[PDB]
């Protein structure tokens, strides 16, 4: 014989607070991991672009110097 | 009455019972795979919205409703029983 | 946007440290080793022979040569420069 719904209310609130905090912590960690991984992706990708840029630059110059040496 | 709820909550806290129940609740939710479900849902929302747009507030807003609905009624039944046992022994 | 900023930062770090120059010299050495120079000049001699020395101009020469020049660069040389850049970056913040 449960007289009051006071204990029901306490179980509902406690469950809701614990659940909510767990969702917040989980979402925060999942996004933090994703952003960290993406950061590594972007650094690698940018290194590729820089490398390709430097090569084409040094090359455009070496194609000029080569042309010269052959003449005459 | 809220004054009663405040009195009980204070007791749960100082007796360490609230912290203890919280620990066991979290452990049960992890055990049953509830937390893995949250993470799976996060992955999909991230992929859908994009890291260039999504924030933590966005994720929580999107994931919470389903999270709340997937809390097993079994753990809620056990929790309620623990609360009643606690009230009976401290009042 | 953010990627462009990151490319600029990496670029500037390579210059401040003198790494850009070391990379340039690295590329030069590798292009010799794989015979890039030799293959390119032979291509130049061919085009000169068809066009004729009098008719040909260097800007015109660069036009027919550059496609070949870019194609002669082996991917291994590109990979190696890339690796040194990534390594450099890990040792500089």
């Amino acid at each position: 014989l449960v007289l009051s719904e006071l204990s029901q209310g306490l179980a509902v609130e406690l469950m809701e607070r614990v659940m909510m905090e767990f969702v917040r912590e989980t979402c925060s960690q999942e996004l933090k991991n994703a952003v960290e991984t993406d950061q590594r992706v972007r650094v690698a990708r940018c290194c590729e672009d820089v490398c390709a840029h430097l090569v084409d630059l040094f090359l455009v110059e070496e194609i000029f110097q080569t042309a010269k040496e052959t003449l005459q | 009455d809220a004054q009663m709820r405040a009195a009980i909550n204070q007791k749960l806290i100082e007796t360490g019972e609230r912290e203890r129940l919280k620990e066991l609740l979290r452990a049960k939710l992890i055990e049953c795979g509830w937390k893995d479900q949250l993470k799976a849902h996060c992955k999909e929302v991230i992929k859908e919205k994009g890291l260039e747009h999504v924030t933590v507030d966005d994720l929580v807003a999107e994931i919470t409703p389903k999270g709340r609905a997937l809390v097993p009624d079994s753990v809620k039944k056990e929790l309620l029983q623990r609360i009643r046992t606690f009230l009976a022994q401290h009042a």
